[PDB]
């Protein structure tokens, strides 16, 4: 409540303008931060700003409003990478206190899915297997499992810098007597198995 | 972090136990430096701050104790931890007095405080290997790799290959699932994908680690289990190569 | 680096009223550096129950401090405030004028 | 009591 | 009127018996309102006029935050400027800085300060265009260095024109009472003669605020008069100030001077010739 920030995934495509807002109580609130923070890391300074007006550093502009009582951030022309939280940081009385963060995701888009479901058996033995659902595009999206003894992952996105190709990944696979690759949640029309 | 370094980068401890996390800095003096704290949700919250050395000040009624024997030695402690002192903690420094308020960051020091020990478990990791029909389709090649039923859900996958570590094709997921979805310490699998032309998984003498750092027990804890203490660890997992 | 000599004013809050209480300021200033012994006197005698204001200072850097004490003046008494300092060969001694 | 711009000479 | 808020710090150096020394004031207009000492038990901002109690325990967290770490860096300070001045070891230094707000009737912003001194002389102070530095010597010039590097002058500014002001209207709207009052003065003369031809008349004013006053002498015709004694003006200790100006002139023609008084709580300016 002292310092207010929307938490929940937004979710902008990858190219467009995404916006980050951050609201503070205490009016005698001297100088105001973005910190930007990657799954499982120390969070990172982008920006730091004191006094109105708008301040830019390449595709961040940070954007504060004393009167109004504001912080925003905006990301020019947002790559996947930017994917992360981003914590907003207000100093007040010689102490910077935090938001409880926004987190953002980045979709890709793909150029041209080639949708597809392929089976990858263990290295180690015959018996043992996954399923890949593969090549999709970020428009499609993927559901957690019911009879839930069979065990599927969500999206992880893909960046093979070689050729110009990112991939769109989720894998699922199960304990039980074999139910092979053919668990129908919401994909596209995709080749398939012998 | 050239700046300011902080250790022990993770630990899962007993409830009751003791604490300590060290925090140096180098490159500046005389500087204000805090102990925050990053709880269930992502929050920043200030625990302690120091104008120089011993000097200390809290924030919230704390069970933690904070000292600063040094300009820029840095420790945060306890003498019997509670569930709720799990969190992600973050050493930070800024420049002596009232500048901008910029703050430079440890790399962070993450605990997790346990009931019961018992329910520890490190990571069963395998590689699968890319199907026939992706090459052909495609003529590229997923391996992927699954770490499963590992508890608590810290763990760092990574990818090898022919010796050195090699992070484009890989994708690791953003964090891992409940194996028993409605179950309260259920374990967690975890899902990496590396992909690589088809003419690299033809194999010239192509080799492929997938592994993966667990934090786990530390020696002199009490186990009492007929299984071999589940210590931290580096689980890992082998592919080469196939002209099909 | 800079000394400079206290001023020193000594005086009553209200009119020199003989038997009524009142206050009695020792009022230095425009001295430098801050470190500065001062006592007020009851007839040479030291008075021990005295205050002092915090020290600010001015434009000029130059201190300011004002003493005081709660007291019922009379007809035979004779206060004067005494002040030592850096800048002083020995201890300046103004006795308090009845209207000035 | 200034929150910013007080550094050390 | 105008209106003004200021803050003023001092660090002496007292090597080899503890920390130096540090002591923080705070005005509004010419009431003191804030104080800290670092010798002082309790180790916070403390109040010093009623007004200010209003304010909750957040408030004197964050201006304890603040004046300790002026303390400290103060404390810094005091040792690079040794280094600067190579001075010794023994011996005890000052660092005095000031800052501060004037606003004009409308209660806007009108300037903005801030000065740092050592050992009692200037070493470098913001200019009115709160963005250069003016500094006195290679010492000074090489903070002025720093400070450019870092824009200093730019936080400060924020600061200054906006904070400080923020702040200086808020107290003033809750002091009503106490810092918009406007107290005239009550006046009287007194005749000392020095024997024979002598005669010196002493212009008393007490019990006013705020500080800035103006006694004049005249005789009737023609006004100033620079053969004349004056006072500085002395705080009473309740609250308000006192101040006099004498003049001598001869044990006849006595009632022909007038002295004329012109402060603020006056609508008209007084004017008062002798009594008897």
């Amino acid at each position: 409540q002292e310092v207010e920030q929307n938490s929940g995934p937004l979710s902008v495509p990858e190219g467009a303008i995404a916006s980050l807002n951050c609201t503070y109580s205490d009016r005698g609130s001297q100088s105001f931060f973005w910190y930007r923070q990657y799954s499982g890391k120390s969070p990172e300074l982008i920006m730091f700003i004191y006094s109105n007006g708008d301040k830019e550093d390449g595709r961040f502009t940070a954007q504060l409003n004393k009167a109004s009582q504001y912080v925003s951030l905006l990301i020019r022309d947002s790559q996947p990478s930017d994917s992360a939280t981003y914590l907003c940081a207000v100093n007040v009385a010689g102490k910077s206190t935090f938001g409880d963060g926004t987190t953002l995701t980045v979709k890709p888009n793909i150029q041209n899915p080639d949708p597809a479901v392929y089976q990858l058996r263990d290295s180690k033995s015959s018996d043992k297997s996954v399923c890949l659902f593969t090549d999709f595009d970020s428009q499609t999206n993927v559901s957690q499992s019911k009879d839930s003894d069979v065990y599927i992952t969500d999206k992880c996105v893909l960046d093979m810098r070689s050729m110009d190709f990112k991939s769109n990944s989720a894998v699922a696979w199960s304990n039980k007597s074999d139910f092979a690759c053919a668990n129908a949640f919401n994909n596209s029309i995709i080749p398939e198995d012998t | 972090s050239q700046t300011i370094h902080q250790w022990p980068a993770t630990l899962v401890q007993p409830v009751g136990s003791p604490l300590s996390l060290e925090c140096t800095v180098e490159g500046t003096s005389n500087p204000n430096l805090y102990w925050y704290r990053q709880a269930a949700g992502r929050g920043l919250q200030l625990l302690f701050y120091s104008v120089g050395i011993g000097q200390i000040s809290s924030e919230v009624p704390q069970n933690l104790s904070a000292s600063r024997p040094q300009d820029r030695q840095f420790i945060l402690s306890s003498k019997k931890l509670l569930l709720s002192d799990s969190g992600f903690y973050l050493c930070a420094w800024s420049e002596t007095g009232l500048g901008t308020g910029e703050l430079f960051f440890g790399e962070g020091s993450r605990l997790t405080v346990l009931e019961d020990l018992k329910n520890v478990f490190p990571p069963e990791v395998a590689v699968f290997e890319p199907s026939e029909a992706e090459i052909s389709h495609t003529q590229k090649a997923t391996l992927v790799c699954l770490a499963t039923g590992f508890y608590p859900d810290h763990v760092e996958l990574s990818w090898w290959v022919n010796g050195k570590e090699v992070h484009s094709g890989v994708c690791t997921d953003p964090q891992p699932l409940k194996e028993q979805p409605a179950l309260n310490d259920s374990r967690y699998a975890l899902s990496s994908r590396l992909r690589v032309s088809a003419t690299f998984w033809q194999d010239p003498r192509n080799h492929f680690r997938c592994q993966v750092q667990f934090y786990g027990l530390s020696e002199n804890d009490e186990w009492t289990q007929d299984r071999a203490k589940p210590v931290t660890q580096i689980v890992s997992a082998e592919a080469w190569g196939r002209a099909d | 680096m800079i000394q400079r000599t206290p001023k020193i004013q000594v005086y009553s809050r209200h009119p020199a009223e003989n038997g009524k209480s009142n206050f009695l300021n020792c009022y230095v200033s425009g001295f430098h550096p801050s470190d500065i012994e001062v006592d007020l006197l009851k007839n040479g005698e030291r008075i021990e129950k005295v205050e002092h204001s915090d020290l600010s200072f001015s434009k000029d850097w130059s201190f300011y401090l004002l003493y005081y004490t709660e007291f019922t003046p009379t007809e035979k008494d004779e206060y004067a405030c005494r002040v030592n300092h850096v800048t002083l060969s020995q201890p300046k001694i103004v006795k308090w004028d009845r209207d000035m | 009591a200034a929150g910013i711009g007080i550094l050390t000479v | 009127g105008s209106h003004s808020m200021r803050y003023f710090f001092t660090s002496v150096s007292r090597p080899g018996r503890g920390e130096p020394r540090f002591i923080a004031v705070g005005y509004v207009d010419d009431t003191q309102f804030v104080r800290f000492d670092s010798d002082a038990a309790s180790q916070r901002m403390e109040p010093r006029a009623p007004w200010i109690e209003q304010e909750g325990p957040e408030y004197w967290d964050g201006e304890t935050r603040k004046v300790k770490a002026h303390s400290q860096t103060h404390r810094v300070d005091l040792g690079t400027l040794r280094g600067y001045y190579n001075q010794s070891e023994a011996g005890s230094h000052t660092v005095q800085r000031m800052y501060g707000c004037d606003v004009g009737s409308d209660w806007r912003f009108l300037r903005g300060y801030h000065q740092y001194a050592y050992d009692g002389k200037d070493y470098i102070a913001l200019k009115e265009d709160l963005r250069s530095w003016t500094a006195a010597d290679m010492a000074a010039q090489t903070t002025k260095h720093k400070w450019e590097a870092a824009h200093v002058a730019e936080q400060l500014r924020a600061y200054l024109e906006g904070t400080c002001v923020e702040w200086l209207r808020r107290y003033l709207e809750n002091g009503k009472e106490t810092l918009q009052r406007t107290d005239a003065p009550k006046t009287h003369m007194t005749h000392h003669a020095v024997s024979d031809h002598e005669a010196t008349l002493r212009c008393w004013a007490l019990s006013f605020y705020p500080a800035e006053i103006t006694l004049t002498w005249q005789r009737d015709g023609e006004d100033q008069t620079q053969d004349t004694e004056l006072v500085e003006t002395r705080p009473a200790g309740d609250g308000t100030f006192q101040k006099w100006a004498a003049v001598v002139v001869p044990s006849g023609q006595e009632q022909r001077y007038t002295c004329h008084v012109q402060h603020e709580g006056l609508p008209k300016p007084l004017t008062l010739r002798w009594e008897p």
